[PDB]
RNA sequence: GACGCGACCGAAAUGGUGAAGGACGGGUCCAGUGCGAGACCCGCACUGUUGAGUAGAGUGUGAGCUCCGUAACUGGUCGCGUC
């Protein structure tokens, strides 16, 4: 029954400017210490805010001190961290969490939200283009062969793939996206099939890109010779 | 000085079933003021141990904390498959609050051999200007594993980047793929692309490779 | 010996006074912990060891005590008066 649901992330440039909102139900804040903590993807969590009951004191992360302001409005049962002045190294999945009640469970913070990602970058909203990732016309390694779909050059994260709108998901491999010099991402999808049904079944990649309105699917088919 | 928590291993590996135990140091006191978080890949954090040793609240017995003056420990008796994970530890004596680096437990499982392929840029991507050379490794334990790009056998460098999926659910293996990129003007100017491949289960280096414009 | 008067002593009490610091306390200051839906703030409880400036970091005419007084008395002693 307790849930904490973050929302307004997304896309900003270095410098500007974006709020974050934690809608509490199951429970009214007013009674509890609430906290934000933030995860770079691919690192760990990283402690950011939190504020007090009764006394609404307020502390902070050094790396965010000054620029971020936590606050809650107990009259829409919601908490708020406003971020300034935002740079590159600030992106992350950010998350706000209840502390427990003391009796029960310390200072443990015994719910978290799903969290939201934020975008720091001055690169600009991009769908990306799909390109086929052929079966070799060899044939194998080892019975069976491989295709995929790479999904290269959209901004921001992330991006969904499937293959045949959800029905072919046995032996698929989606990668992680990887952040490309020129700044914009970049994955592939893949997938191992049998060599002997590769004439004869039909392999398509699903991909959406809601951010830039971009939705496509490819046909993944061998080729000439 | 902020206080620091200082969390060992940073991976290890364990079968089903086995005892295993992850550390953290305080760089001060933090009495008992530690809490334990797991966390899988794309959900958020869960509390499993408050004030270094409490079970909370719905959490197997199996997970256990303690204290040892400033050196905590969390040990899982027995793990099931649903317990590899990240583990993360905190303090919560003072402001500012710590969490420690986190412990990834992963499952240990027989030695496999990936399955290699090699993919050649497409005449669409081409067309931009650009081509993108990917090798994908298949479906092999443990996760290390070497690929070196060759162009017309000279060693690339710098020009290449990995990707590595989650342990699998079923079969415990991971898969890899590395994409080379070079320009279109550069992927011209050379004959065989080549992605060569060491892992444990590989007798000898495997070399995938095909030639530009031949099928 | 009784009663009476007086003086001296003692004396419950009391006006003023000024030293003592945590072994007099504090609804004094501080620190640590627990609790109240509460890490701090606020309240309560516990614990503190050179906790800790003796009259003020105090907007206590606080207790006890020092010194200077006053004193009920239904206490003592001595003198005197009358049997
Ligand atoms: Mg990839």
């Amino acid at each position: 029954e307790v849930q904490l649901v973050e929302s307004g992330g997304g896309l900003v440039q270095p410098g500007g400017s974006l709020r974050l909102s934690c809608a509490a139900s199951g429970f009214y804040i007013s009674y509890s210490s609430i906290h934000w903590v933030r995860q770079a993807p691919g690192k760990g969590l990283e402690w950011v805010a939190s504020i007090s009951p009764y006394s609404g004191s307020t502390y902070y992360a050094d790396s965010v001190k000054g620029r971020f302001t936590i606050s809650a409005d107990t009259s829409k049962n919601t908490a708020y961290l406003q971020m300034n002045s935002l740079r590159a190294e600030d992106t992350a999945v950010y998350y706000c969490a209840r502390q427990g009640y003391r009796r029960r469970s310390g200072r443990g913070f015994d719910y978290w939200g799903q969290g939201t990602l934020v975008t720091v970058s001055s690169a600009s909203t991009k769908g990306p283009s799909v390109f086929p990732l052929a079966p070799s016309s060899k044939s194998t390694s080892g019975g069976t062969a491989a295709l995929g779909c790479l999904v290269k050059d959209y901004f921001p994260e992330p991006v969904t793939v499937s293959w045949n709108s959800g029905a072919l998901t046995s032996g698929v491999h989606t990668f992680p996206a990887v952040l490309q010099s020129s700044g914009l991402y970049s994955l592939s999808s893949v997938v191992t099939v049998p060599s002997s049904s590769l004439g004869t079944q039909t392999y398509i990649c699903n991909v959406n890109h809601k951010p830039s309105n971009t939705k496509v699917d490819k046909k993944v088919e061998p080729k000439s010779c | 000085s902020d206080i620091q928590m200082t969390q060992s291993p940073s991976s290890l590996s364990a079968s089903v079933g086995d005892r295993v135990t992850i550390t953290c140091r305080a760089s001060q006191s933090v009495s008992s003021a530690v809490a334990w978080y797991q966390q899988k890949p794309g959900k958020a954090p869960k509390l499993l141990i408050y004030s270094a040793s409490s079970l909370y609240s719905g959490v197997p017995s199996r997970f256990s904390g303690s204290r040892s003056g400033t050196d905590f420990t969390l040990t899982i008796s027995s793990l099931q498959p649903e317990d590899f994970a990240t583990y993360y530890c905190q303090q919560s004596y003072s402001f500012p609050s710590t969490f420690g680096q986190g412990t990834k437990v992963e499952i240990k499982r027989t030695v496999a051999a990936p399955s290699v392929f090699i993919f050649p840029p497409s005449d669409e991507q081409l067309k931009s200007g650009t081509a993108s050379v990917v090798c994908l490794l298949n479906n092999f334990y443990p996760r290390e594993a070497k690929v070196q790009w060759k162009v017309d056998n000279a060693l690339q460098s710098g020009n290449s980047q990995e990707s590595v999926t989650e342990q699998d659910s079923k079969d415990s293996t991971y898969s890899l793929s590395s994409t080379l990129t070079l320009s279109k003007a550069d992927y011209e100017k050379h004959k065989v692309y080549a992605c060569e491949v060491t892992h444990q289960g590989l007798s000898s280096p495997v070399t995938k490779s095909f030639n530009r414009g031949e099928c």
